[PDB]
Protein backbone atom coordinates (compact mmCIF):
# COMPACT_ATOMS: atom_id res chain seq x y z
CA UNK A 1 0.00 0.00 0.00
CA UNK A 2 1.68 3.27 -1.31
CA UNK A 3 0.96 6.89 -0.20
CA UNK A 4 -1.42 8.99 -2.40
CA UNK A 5 -2.34 12.71 -2.22
CA UNK A 6 -5.90 14.09 -2.81
CA UNK A 7 -7.04 17.71 -3.67
CA UNK A 8 -9.44 20.31 -2.13
CA UNK A 9 -11.44 19.37 -5.30
CA UNK A 10 -11.86 15.76 -3.81
CA UNK A 11 -12.83 17.15 -0.34
CA UNK A 12 -15.43 19.34 -2.21
CA UNK A 13 -16.88 16.44 -4.32
CA UNK A 14 -17.18 14.15 -1.20
CA UNK A 15 -18.71 16.93 0.98
CA UNK A 16 -21.37 18.04 -1.61
CA UNK A 17 -22.30 14.37 -2.27
CA UNK A 18 -22.86 13.96 1.56
CA UNK A 19 -24.47 17.46 1.92
CA UNK A 20 -26.83 17.18 -1.10
CA UNK A 21 -27.78 13.54 -0.09
CA UNK A 22 -28.76 14.45 3.54
CA UNK A 23 -25.89 12.34 5.05
CA UNK A 24 -23.46 13.31 7.87
CA UNK A 25 -19.86 13.02 6.58
CA UNK A 26 -17.24 11.27 8.83
CA UNK A 27 -13.65 11.69 7.51
CA UNK A 28 -10.81 9.32 8.56
CA UNK A 29 -7.42 11.10 9.02
CA UNK A 30 -4.06 9.35 8.24
CA UNK A 31 -2.72 8.10 11.62
CA UNK A 32 0.54 6.70 10.06
CA UNK A 33 2.05 10.23 9.72
CA UNK A 34 4.35 10.04 12.80
CA UNK A 35 7.23 12.05 14.41
CA UNK A 36 10.75 10.63 15.11
CA UNK A 37 9.47 9.11 18.48
CA UNK A 38 6.23 7.52 16.95
CA UNK A 39 3.84 10.30 18.10
CA UNK A 40 1.14 11.38 15.58
CA UNK A 41 2.47 14.15 13.22
CA UNK A 42 -0.73 16.27 12.90
CA UNK A 43 0.41 19.13 10.51
CA UNK A 44 -1.13 17.61 7.30
CA UNK A 45 -4.47 17.10 9.22
CA UNK A 46 -4.06 20.67 10.64
CA UNK A 47 -4.03 21.80 6.92
CA UNK A 48 -7.18 19.79 5.93
CA UNK A 49 -8.87 21.09 9.17
CA UNK A 50 -8.07 24.74 8.12
CA UNK A 51 -9.29 24.22 4.51
CA UNK A 52 -12.57 22.56 5.75
CA UNK A 53 -13.36 25.32 8.36
CA UNK A 54 -12.72 28.06 5.69
CA UNK A 55 -15.36 26.39 3.39
CA UNK A 56 -17.97 26.15 6.23
CA UNK A 57 -17.82 22.30 6.16
CA UNK A 58 -19.72 20.63 9.07
CA UNK A 59 -17.69 17.33 9.41
CA UNK A 60 -17.09 14.63 12.06
CA UNK A 61 -13.66 12.97 12.44
CA UNK A 62 -11.90 9.61 12.80
CA UNK A 63 -8.12 8.99 13.05
CA UNK A 64 -6.79 5.69 11.66
CA UNK A 65 -8.48 2.51 10.30
CA UNK A 66 -7.67 -0.91 11.90
CA UNK A 67 -4.66 0.28 13.92
CA UNK A 68 -4.42 -3.43 15.06
CA UNK A 69 -2.82 -4.32 11.61
CA UNK A 70 -0.47 -1.28 11.08
CA UNK A 71 2.56 -3.68 11.51
CA UNK A 72 1.25 -5.94 8.66
CA UNK A 73 0.12 -2.85 6.63
CA UNK A 74 3.21 -0.58 7.15
CA UNK A 75 5.75 -2.39 9.48
CA UNK A 76 4.90 0.27 12.14
CA UNK A 77 3.51 -0.85 15.55
CA UNK A 78 1.49 1.76 17.56
CA UNK A 79 -0.01 0.49 20.89
CA UNK A 80 -3.38 1.61 22.35
CA UNK A 81 -1.90 4.11 24.89
CA UNK A 82 -0.04 6.11 22.16
CA UNK A 83 -3.16 6.00 19.88
CA UNK A 84 -5.26 7.33 22.80
CA UNK A 85 -2.64 10.15 23.16
CA UNK A 86 -2.83 10.76 19.34
CA UNK A 87 -6.67 11.11 19.72
CA UNK A 88 -6.26 13.69 22.60
CA UNK A 89 -3.92 15.75 20.25
CA UNK A 90 -6.65 15.64 17.50
CA UNK A 91 -9.40 16.62 20.04
CA UNK A 92 -7.22 19.70 20.95
CA UNK A 93 -6.86 20.80 17.24
CA UNK A 94 -10.71 20.40 16.94
CA UNK A 95 -11.45 22.48 20.11
CA UNK A 96 -9.18 25.25 18.57
CA UNK A 97 -11.12 25.08 15.20
CA UNK A 98 -14.38 26.76 13.89
CA UNK A 99 -16.57 23.66 14.57
CA UNK A 100 -15.10 23.17 18.11
CA UNK A 101 -18.15 20.89 18.81
CA UNK A 102 -17.18 18.62 15.83
CA UNK A 103 -17.56 14.92 16.89
CA UNK A 104 -14.56 12.51 17.11
CA UNK A 105 -15.10 8.68 16.77
CA UNK A 106 -12.57 5.80 17.11
CA UNK A 107 -10.53 3.74 17.11
CA UNK A 108 -11.97 1.66 14.18
CA UNK A 109 -10.34 -1.63 15.41
CA UNK A 110 -11.07 -5.02 13.76
CA UNK A 111 -13.22 -7.67 15.51
CA UNK A 112 -12.20 -8.30 19.15
CA UNK A 113 -9.57 -11.07 19.00
CA UNK A 114 -7.16 -11.10 22.04
CA UNK A 115 -4.52 -8.69 20.44
CA UNK A 116 -7.35 -6.28 19.29
CA UNK A 117 -9.14 -6.47 22.73
CA UNK A 118 -5.86 -5.40 24.45
CA UNK A 119 -5.39 -2.57 21.88
CA UNK A 120 -8.98 -1.25 22.41
CA UNK A 121 -8.88 -1.46 26.25
CA UNK A 122 -5.54 0.53 26.41
CA UNK A 123 -6.88 2.93 23.72
CA UNK A 124 -9.98 3.62 25.91
CA UNK A 125 -8.01 3.97 29.24
CA UNK A 126 -5.85 6.68 27.54
CA UNK A 127 -8.05 8.39 24.83
CA UNK A 128 -11.52 7.21 25.97
CA UNK A 129 -12.51 10.62 27.37
CA UNK A 130 -12.27 12.51 24.00
CA UNK A 131 -14.17 10.09 21.61
CA UNK A 132 -17.98 10.53 21.25
CA UNK A 133 -18.38 6.83 20.14
CA UNK A 134 -16.30 3.63 20.19
CA UNK A 135 -16.02 2.31 16.58
CA UNK A 136 -15.07 -1.32 15.82
CA UNK A 137 -15.41 -3.42 12.64
CA UNK A 138 -17.05 -6.81 11.99
CA UNK A 139 -16.99 -9.25 9.06
CA UNK A 140 -18.56 -12.75 9.08
CA UNK A 141 -16.32 -14.37 6.36
CA UNK A 142 -13.20 -14.10 4.16
CA UNK A 143 -14.50 -12.95 0.72
CA UNK A 144 -11.94 -15.31 -0.97
CA UNK A 145 -13.21 -18.53 0.77
CA UNK A 146 -16.83 -17.71 1.71
CA UNK A 147 -19.43 -20.17 0.24
CA UNK A 148 -23.19 -19.89 -0.38
CA UNK A 149 -23.66 -22.39 2.50
CA UNK A 150 -21.83 -20.00 4.91
CA UNK A 151 -24.23 -17.14 3.90
CA UNK A 152 -27.23 -19.38 4.87
CA UNK A 153 -25.66 -20.91 8.06
CA UNK A 154 -27.14 -19.78 11.44
CA UNK A 155 -23.91 -21.05 13.17
CA UNK A 156 -22.16 -18.32 11.05
CA UNK A 157 -24.80 -15.64 12.02
CA UNK A 158 -24.47 -16.59 15.76
CA UNK A 159 -20.69 -15.79 15.95
CA UNK A 160 -21.56 -12.01 15.78
CA UNK A 161 -23.16 -12.26 19.31
CA UNK A 162 -19.86 -13.30 20.98
CA UNK A 163 -17.95 -10.50 19.12
CA UNK A 164 -20.51 -7.92 20.39
CA UNK A 165 -20.22 -9.26 24.03
CA UNK A 166 -16.41 -9.03 23.90
CA UNK A 167 -16.53 -5.39 22.73
CA UNK A 168 -19.07 -4.50 25.50
CA UNK A 169 -16.75 -6.28 28.03
CA UNK A 170 -13.80 -3.99 27.09
CA UNK A 171 -16.02 -0.80 27.06
CA UNK A 172 -17.96 -1.44 30.41
CA UNK A 173 -14.47 -1.87 32.13
CA UNK A 174 -12.90 1.42 30.79
CA UNK A 175 -15.77 3.78 29.73
CA UNK A 176 -19.16 2.53 31.01
CA UNK A 177 -22.02 4.25 29.05
CA UNK A 178 -19.99 5.32 26.00
CA UNK A 179 -21.94 4.64 22.71
CA UNK A 180 -20.65 1.71 20.60
CA UNK A 181 -20.85 1.91 16.77
CA UNK A 182 -19.97 -0.55 14.01
CA UNK A 183 -17.65 1.75 12.04
CA UNK A 184 -17.16 -0.68 9.06
CA UNK A 185 -19.22 -3.94 8.65
CA UNK A 186 -20.02 -6.47 5.85
CA UNK A 187 -20.82 -10.13 4.96
CA UNK A 188 -17.18 -10.68 3.97
CA UNK A 189 -13.79 -8.83 3.99
CA UNK A 190 -11.38 -8.75 0.96
CA UNK A 191 -14.08 -6.73 -0.97
CA UNK A 192 -16.91 -9.26 -0.44
CA UNK A 193 -17.67 -12.71 -1.92
CA UNK A 194 -18.15 -12.76 -5.72
CA UNK A 195 -21.78 -13.77 -6.70
CA UNK A 196 -22.84 -13.79 -2.97
CA UNK A 197 -22.19 -10.37 -1.27
CA UNK A 198 -24.23 -8.59 -4.04
CA UNK A 199 -27.18 -11.05 -4.08
CA UNK A 200 -30.49 -11.68 -2.21
CA UNK A 201 -28.40 -14.28 -0.21
CA UNK A 202 -26.44 -11.35 1.37
CA UNK A 203 -29.70 -10.14 3.07
CA UNK A 204 -29.79 -12.94 5.72
CA UNK A 205 -26.49 -11.67 7.22
CA UNK A 206 -27.35 -7.95 6.77
CA UNK A 207 -30.86 -8.07 8.29
CA UNK A 208 -29.56 -10.36 11.14
CA UNK A 209 -26.63 -8.02 11.83
CA UNK A 210 -29.08 -5.06 12.13
CA UNK A 211 -31.51 -7.00 14.35
CA UNK A 212 -28.77 -8.20 16.74
CA UNK A 213 -26.91 -4.83 16.69
CA UNK A 214 -30.10 -3.03 17.78
CA UNK A 215 -31.02 -5.68 20.39
CA UNK A 216 -27.52 -5.78 21.98
CA UNK A 217 -27.02 -1.98 22.26
CA UNK A 218 -25.06 -0.98 19.12
CA UNK A 219 -26.33 2.56 18.29
CA UNK A 220 -25.03 2.90 14.66
CA UNK A 221 -24.11 0.28 11.98
CA UNK A 222 -21.84 1.49 9.07
CA UNK A 223 -22.29 -0.74 5.92
CA UNK A 224 -19.16 -1.43 3.82
CA UNK A 225 -19.98 -0.02 1.20
CA UNK A 226 -22.77 2.24 -0.25
CA UNK A 227 -20.84 2.20 -3.62
CA UNK A 228 -17.41 0.83 -4.78
CA UNK A 229 -15.43 -1.99 -6.51
CA UNK A 230 -16.49 -4.34 -3.61
CA UNK A 231 -19.09 -7.11 -4.27
CA UNK A 232 -20.65 -5.91 -0.90
CA UNK A 233 -21.76 -2.56 -2.51
CA UNK A 234 -25.47 -1.67 -1.93
CA UNK A 235 -25.29 -0.11 -5.45
CA UNK A 236 -23.52 -1.82 -8.44
CA UNK A 237 -21.15 -0.35 -11.13
CA UNK A 238 -24.10 1.03 -13.25
CA UNK A 239 -25.55 2.85 -10.12
CA UNK A 240 -28.33 0.15 -9.97
CA UNK A 241 -29.45 -0.92 -6.46
CA UNK A 242 -28.76 -4.55 -5.35
CA UNK A 243 -31.10 -6.53 -3.03
CA UNK A 244 -29.33 -5.09 0.13
CA UNK A 245 -30.07 -1.48 -0.99
CA UNK A 246 -33.83 -2.37 -1.06
CA UNK A 247 -33.63 -4.32 2.27
CA UNK A 248 -31.92 -1.23 3.70
CA UNK A 249 -34.61 1.15 2.28
CA UNK A 250 -37.46 -1.08 3.61
CA UNK A 251 -35.76 -1.25 7.12
CA UNK A 252 -35.32 2.52 7.09
CA UNK A 253 -39.06 3.19 6.28
CA UNK A 254 -40.52 0.63 8.76
CA UNK A 255 -38.18 0.20 11.82
CA UNK A 256 -38.25 2.72 14.74
CA UNK A 257 -35.36 3.76 17.07
CA UNK A 258 -37.05 2.13 20.11
CA UNK A 259 -35.78 -1.48 20.34
CA UNK A 260 -38.06 -4.19 21.89
CA UNK A 261 -37.62 -8.05 21.92
CA UNK A 262 -39.23 -11.05 20.15
CA UNK A 263 -38.43 -14.77 20.61
CA UNK A 264 -39.77 -18.17 19.42
CA UNK A 265 -41.37 -20.60 21.95
CA UNK A 266 -39.05 -23.67 21.82
CA UNK A 267 -35.45 -25.07 21.82
CA UNK A 268 -35.02 -24.83 18.01
CA UNK A 269 -34.76 -20.97 17.92
CA UNK A 270 -31.68 -20.85 15.53
CA UNK A 271 -33.13 -20.95 11.95
CA UNK A 272 -36.19 -18.70 12.61
CA UNK A 273 -34.76 -15.30 13.76
CA UNK A 274 -37.12 -12.51 15.05
CA UNK A 275 -36.62 -8.78 16.01
CA UNK A 276 -39.12 -6.22 17.36
CA UNK A 277 -38.95 -2.38 17.37
CA UNK A 278 -41.59 0.39 17.64
CA UNK A 279 -42.80 1.27 14.08
CA UNK A 280 -40.96 4.30 12.49
CA UNK A 281 -43.53 7.08 13.28
CA UNK A 282 -42.36 9.34 10.35
CA UNK A 283 -43.96 6.50 8.28
CA UNK A 284 -47.09 8.40 7.15
CA UNK A 285 -49.26 5.21 7.04
CA UNK A 286 -48.62 4.15 10.72
CA UNK A 287 -49.41 5.70 14.11
CA UNK A 288 -47.85 5.94 17.61
CA UNK A 289 -47.99 2.55 19.43
CA UNK A 290 -47.60 0.39 16.26
CA UNK A 291 -44.92 -2.40 16.28
CA UNK A 292 -42.53 -3.44 13.48
CA UNK A 293 -41.67 -7.22 13.63
CA UNK A 294 -38.96 -8.51 11.20
CA UNK A 295 -38.13 -12.16 10.67
CA UNK A 296 -35.56 -14.34 8.83
CA UNK A 297 -36.50 -17.95 7.84
CA UNK A 298 -33.40 -20.13 7.14
CA UNK A 299 -35.60 -23.28 7.28
CA UNK A 300 -36.18 -25.00 3.90
CA UNK A 301 -40.04 -24.82 4.34
CA UNK A 302 -42.58 -22.00 5.03
CA UNK A 303 -43.12 -21.13 8.74
CA UNK A 304 -46.36 -19.58 10.12
CA UNK A 305 -45.79 -17.14 13.02
CA UNK A 306 -48.55 -16.51 15.59
CA UNK A 307 -48.58 -13.09 17.36
CA UNK A 308 -49.15 -13.33 21.16
CA UNK A 309 -51.99 -11.68 23.18
CA UNK A 310 -52.96 -8.86 22.85
CA UNK A 311 -51.80 -8.57 19.17
CA UNK A 312 -53.45 -11.84 17.87
CA UNK A 313 -56.35 -10.14 15.96
CA UNK A 314 -54.60 -6.85 14.90
CA UNK A 315 -54.38 -5.64 11.28
CA UNK A 316 -50.86 -6.59 9.93
CA UNK A 317 -49.08 -5.24 6.79
CA UNK A 318 -46.58 -7.78 5.31
CA UNK A 319 -43.40 -6.59 3.48
CA UNK A 320 -41.94 -9.92 2.27
CA UNK A 321 -38.74 -9.90 0.14
CA UNK A 322 -38.12 -12.72 -2.37
CA UNK A 323 -35.57 -13.01 -5.23
CA UNK A 324 -36.66 -12.42 -8.89
CA UNK A 325 -35.76 -15.67 -10.79
CA UNK A 326 -34.10 -17.46 -12.43
CA UNK A 327 -31.07 -17.33 -10.04
CA UNK A 328 -32.96 -17.86 -6.72
CA UNK A 329 -30.91 -16.71 -3.70
CA UNK A 330 -28.01 -15.78 -6.10
CA UNK A 331 -30.35 -13.23 -7.86
CA UNK A 332 -29.36 -9.51 -8.06
CA UNK A 333 -33.11 -8.59 -8.31
CA UNK A 334 -35.73 -8.71 -5.51
CA UNK A 335 -39.58 -8.59 -5.30
CA UNK A 336 -41.63 -6.90 -2.52
CA UNK A 337 -44.91 -8.95 -2.04
CA UNK A 338 -44.48 -10.34 -5.64
CA UNK A 339 -43.69 -6.83 -7.15
CA UNK A 340 -40.11 -6.37 -8.57
CA UNK A 341 -38.27 -3.34 -6.95
CA UNK A 342 -36.84 -0.94 -9.59
CA UNK A 343 -36.25 2.84 -9.60
CA UNK A 344 -39.14 4.58 -11.43
CA UNK A 345 -36.44 6.85 -13.07
CA UNK A 346 -32.97 8.24 -12.07
CA UNK A 347 -34.79 10.70 -9.73
CA UNK A 348 -37.64 8.46 -8.35
CA UNK A 349 -37.66 5.54 -5.84
CA UNK A 350 -40.88 3.49 -6.25
CA UNK A 351 -43.54 3.16 -3.51
CA UNK A 352 -42.96 0.24 -1.04
CA UNK A 353 -46.43 -1.36 -1.03
CA UNK A 354 -47.82 -3.27 1.99
CA UNK A 355 -49.97 -6.43 1.61
CA UNK A 356 -52.59 -6.17 4.36
CA UNK A 357 -53.14 -9.68 5.83
CA UNK A 358 -56.52 -11.00 7.06
CA UNK A 359 -56.71 -10.03 10.77
CA UNK A 360 -56.22 -13.21 12.91
CA UNK A 361 -54.20 -15.08 10.19
CA UNK A 362 -50.73 -16.49 11.08
CA UNK A 363 -47.69 -14.74 9.48
CA UNK A 364 -46.58 -16.93 6.51
CA UNK A 365 -42.76 -16.66 5.92
CA UNK A 366 -41.49 -18.86 3.03
CA UNK A 367 -38.20 -20.85 3.12
CA UNK A 368 -34.98 -18.79 2.68
CA UNK A 369 -36.76 -15.39 3.01
CA UNK A 370 -37.12 -12.31 5.26
CA UNK A 371 -40.14 -10.06 5.84
CA UNK A 372 -41.27 -7.05 7.92
CA UNK A 373 -44.72 -7.14 9.59
CA UNK A 374 -46.31 -3.90 10.90
CA UNK A 375 -48.87 -4.51 13.70
CA UNK A 376 -51.31 -1.59 13.15
CA UNK A 377 -53.10 -0.16 16.22
CA UNK A 378 -50.94 -2.30 18.62
CA UNK A 379 -51.23 0.74 21.02
CA UNK A 380 -47.90 -0.12 22.78
CA UNK A 381 -47.38 2.66 25.43
CA UNK A 382 -43.54 2.18 25.41
CA UNK A 383 -43.74 3.29 21.70
CA UNK A 384 -46.27 6.25 22.02
CA UNK B 1 -46.39 -28.77 11.77
CA UNK B 2 -44.60 -25.45 10.92
CA UNK B 3 -46.65 -23.11 13.23
CA UNK B 4 -44.35 -21.10 15.62
CA UNK B 5 -45.50 -18.99 18.62
CA UNK B 6 -43.79 -15.61 19.24
CA UNK B 7 -43.21 -14.07 22.72
CA UNK B 8 -42.99 -10.23 22.69
CA UNK B 9 -41.48 -7.94 25.34
CA UNK B 10 -43.10 -4.45 25.03
CA UNK B 11 -43.06 -2.92 28.63
CA UNK B 12 -40.24 -0.43 27.78
CA UNK B 13 -37.60 0.17 25.10
CA UNK B 14 -34.51 -2.02 25.86
CA UNK B 15 -32.39 0.36 23.70
CA UNK B 16 -32.60 3.52 21.57
CA UNK B 17 -30.66 3.43 18.25
CA UNK B 18 -29.73 6.63 16.34
CA UNK B 19 -32.23 7.75 13.64
CA UNK B 20 -28.98 7.16 11.61
CA UNK B 21 -28.65 3.49 12.90
CA UNK B 22 -28.43 2.14 9.29
CA UNK B 23 -25.41 4.12 7.94
CA UNK B 24 -22.92 3.51 5.05
CA UNK B 25 -19.23 3.89 4.09
CA UNK B 26 -17.41 4.99 0.95
CA UNK B 27 -13.98 3.30 0.96
CA UNK B 28 -11.01 5.74 1.12
CA UNK B 29 -9.63 3.82 -1.97
CA UNK B 30 -12.36 5.46 -4.19
CA UNK B 31 -10.49 8.83 -3.97
CA UNK B 32 -7.74 7.03 -6.06
CA UNK B 33 -10.29 6.32 -8.88
CA UNK B 34 -9.69 8.63 -11.91
CA UNK B 35 -13.55 8.82 -12.32
CA UNK B 36 -14.17 9.73 -8.58
CA UNK B 37 -15.72 13.11 -9.62
CA UNK B 38 -18.18 11.54 -12.21
CA UNK B 39 -19.18 8.79 -9.69
CA UNK B 40 -20.23 11.05 -6.77
CA UNK B 41 -21.68 13.58 -9.30
CA UNK B 42 -24.24 10.98 -10.51
CA UNK B 43 -27.81 12.30 -10.10
CA UNK B 44 -28.97 8.60 -9.95
CA UNK B 45 -26.57 7.76 -7.05
CA UNK B 46 -27.68 10.96 -5.23
CA UNK B 47 -31.34 9.72 -5.43
CA UNK B 48 -30.35 6.28 -3.92
CA UNK B 49 -28.19 8.04 -1.19
CA UNK B 50 -31.08 10.43 -0.29
CA UNK B 51 -33.34 7.35 0.25
CA UNK B 52 -31.04 6.24 3.18
CA UNK B 53 -31.20 9.72 4.82
CA UNK B 54 -30.74 10.13 7.69
CA UNK B 55 -27.38 8.25 7.81
CA UNK B 56 -23.70 8.81 8.59
CA UNK B 57 -21.41 8.51 5.52
CA UNK B 58 -17.94 7.31 6.67
CA UNK B 59 -15.08 8.12 4.22
CA UNK B 60 -12.55 5.54 5.42
CA UNK B 61 -10.69 2.34 4.55
CA UNK B 62 -7.27 0.65 4.57
CA UNK B 63 -6.20 3.64 2.35
CA UNK B 64 -7.22 6.12 5.18
CA UNK B 65 -3.64 5.66 6.51
CA UNK B 66 -1.96 6.17 3.05
CA UNK B 67 -3.80 9.43 2.01
CA UNK B 68 -1.93 12.79 2.28
CA UNK B 69 -3.80 16.15 1.85
CA UNK B 70 -2.21 18.38 -0.89
CA UNK B 71 -3.49 22.02 -0.70
CA UNK B 72 -1.71 22.56 -4.11
CA UNK B 73 -2.81 19.58 -6.33
CA UNK B 74 -5.55 20.27 -8.96
C1 LIG C 1 -12.14 -2.69 6.12
C2 LIG C 1 -11.22 -1.72 5.39
O1 LIG C 1 -11.25 -0.45 6.05
C3 LIG C 1 -11.60 -1.56 3.91
O2 LIG C 1 -10.74 -0.59 3.27
C4 LIG C 1 -11.53 -2.91 3.21
O3 LIG C 1 -12.03 -2.80 1.87
C5 LIG C 1 -11.13 -3.25 0.84
C6 LIG C 1 -11.42 -2.71 -0.55
N1 LIG C 1 -12.76 -2.17 -0.75
C7 LIG C 1 -13.12 -1.40 -1.77
O4 LIG C 1 -12.35 -0.77 -2.48
C8 LIG C 1 -14.63 -1.29 -2.01
F1 LIG C 1 -15.18 -0.29 -1.36
F2 LIG C 1 -15.22 -2.39 -1.64
F3 LIG C 1 -14.95 -1.10 -3.28
C9 LIG C 1 -12.41 -3.93 3.93
C10 LIG C 1 -12.38 -5.29 3.22
O5 LIG C 1 -11.51 -6.08 3.52
O6 LIG C 1 -13.26 -5.55 2.42
C11 LIG C 1 -12.14 -4.05 5.45
O7 LIG C 1 -10.89 -4.70 5.69
C1 LIG D 1 5.79 16.59 10.47
O1 LIG D 1 5.75 16.63 9.03
C2 LIG D 1 6.02 17.93 8.48
C3 LIG D 1 6.31 17.71 7.00
O2 LIG D 1 5.77 16.44 6.62
C4 LIG D 1 7.19 18.69 9.15
O3 LIG D 1 6.98 20.08 8.89
C5 LIG D 1 7.32 18.49 10.66
O4 LIG D 1 8.57 19.04 11.09
C6 LIG D 1 7.21 16.98 10.93
N1 LIG D 1 7.55 16.56 12.31
C7 LIG D 1 8.28 15.44 12.61
C8 LIG D 1 8.78 14.47 11.56
O5 LIG D 1 8.57 15.18 13.76
C1 LIG E 1 3.27 2.11 24.17
O1 LIG E 1 3.98 2.84 23.18
C2 LIG E 1 4.56 4.04 23.68
C3 LIG E 1 4.88 4.92 22.48
O2 LIG E 1 5.65 4.14 21.59
C4 LIG E 1 5.76 3.67 24.57
O3 LIG E 1 6.48 4.85 25.00
C5 LIG E 1 5.23 2.84 25.77
O4 LIG E 1 6.30 2.15 26.46
C6 LIG E 1 4.14 1.81 25.39
N1 LIG E 1 3.20 1.76 26.50
C7 LIG E 1 2.88 0.63 27.10
C8 LIG E 1 1.89 0.77 28.25
O5 LIG E 1 3.40 -0.42 26.71
C1 LIG F 1 -34.67 -29.66 4.62
O1 LIG F 1 -34.17 -29.46 5.96
C2 LIG F 1 -34.18 -30.64 6.74
C3 LIG F 1 -34.03 -30.11 8.20
O2 LIG F 1 -35.32 -29.66 8.73
C4 LIG F 1 -33.14 -31.53 6.00
O3 LIG F 1 -32.65 -32.65 6.76
C5 LIG F 1 -33.68 -31.94 4.60
O4 LIG F 1 -32.80 -32.89 3.96
C6 LIG F 1 -33.85 -30.65 3.77
N1 LIG F 1 -34.48 -30.59 2.43
C7 LIG F 1 -35.81 -30.73 2.18
C8 LIG F 1 -36.38 -30.20 0.89
O5 LIG F 1 -36.59 -31.19 2.99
Amino acid sequence: FKNSTYSRSSVDVLYTFANCSGLDLIFGLNALLRTADLQWNSSNAQLLLDYCSSKGYNISWELGNEPNSFLKKADIFINGSQLGEDFIQLHKLLRKSTFKNAKLYGPDVGQPRRKTAKMLKSFLKAGGEVIDSVTWHHYYLNGRTATREDFLNPDVLDIFISSVQKVFQVVESTRPGKKVWLGETSSAYGGGAPLLSDTFAAGFMWLDKLGLSARMGIEVVMRQVFFGAGNYHLVDENFDPLPDYWLSLLFKKLVGTKVLMASVQGSKRRKLRVYLHCTNTDNPRYKEGDLTLYAINLHNVTKYLRLPYPFSNKQVDKYLLRPLGPHGLLSKSVQLNGLTLKMVDDQTLPPLMEKPLRPGSSLGLPAFSYSFFVIRNAKVAACI
Amino acid sequence: QDVVDLDFFTQEPLHLVSPSFLSVTIDANLATDPRFLILLGSPKLRTLARGLSPAYLRFGGTKTDFLIFDPKKE
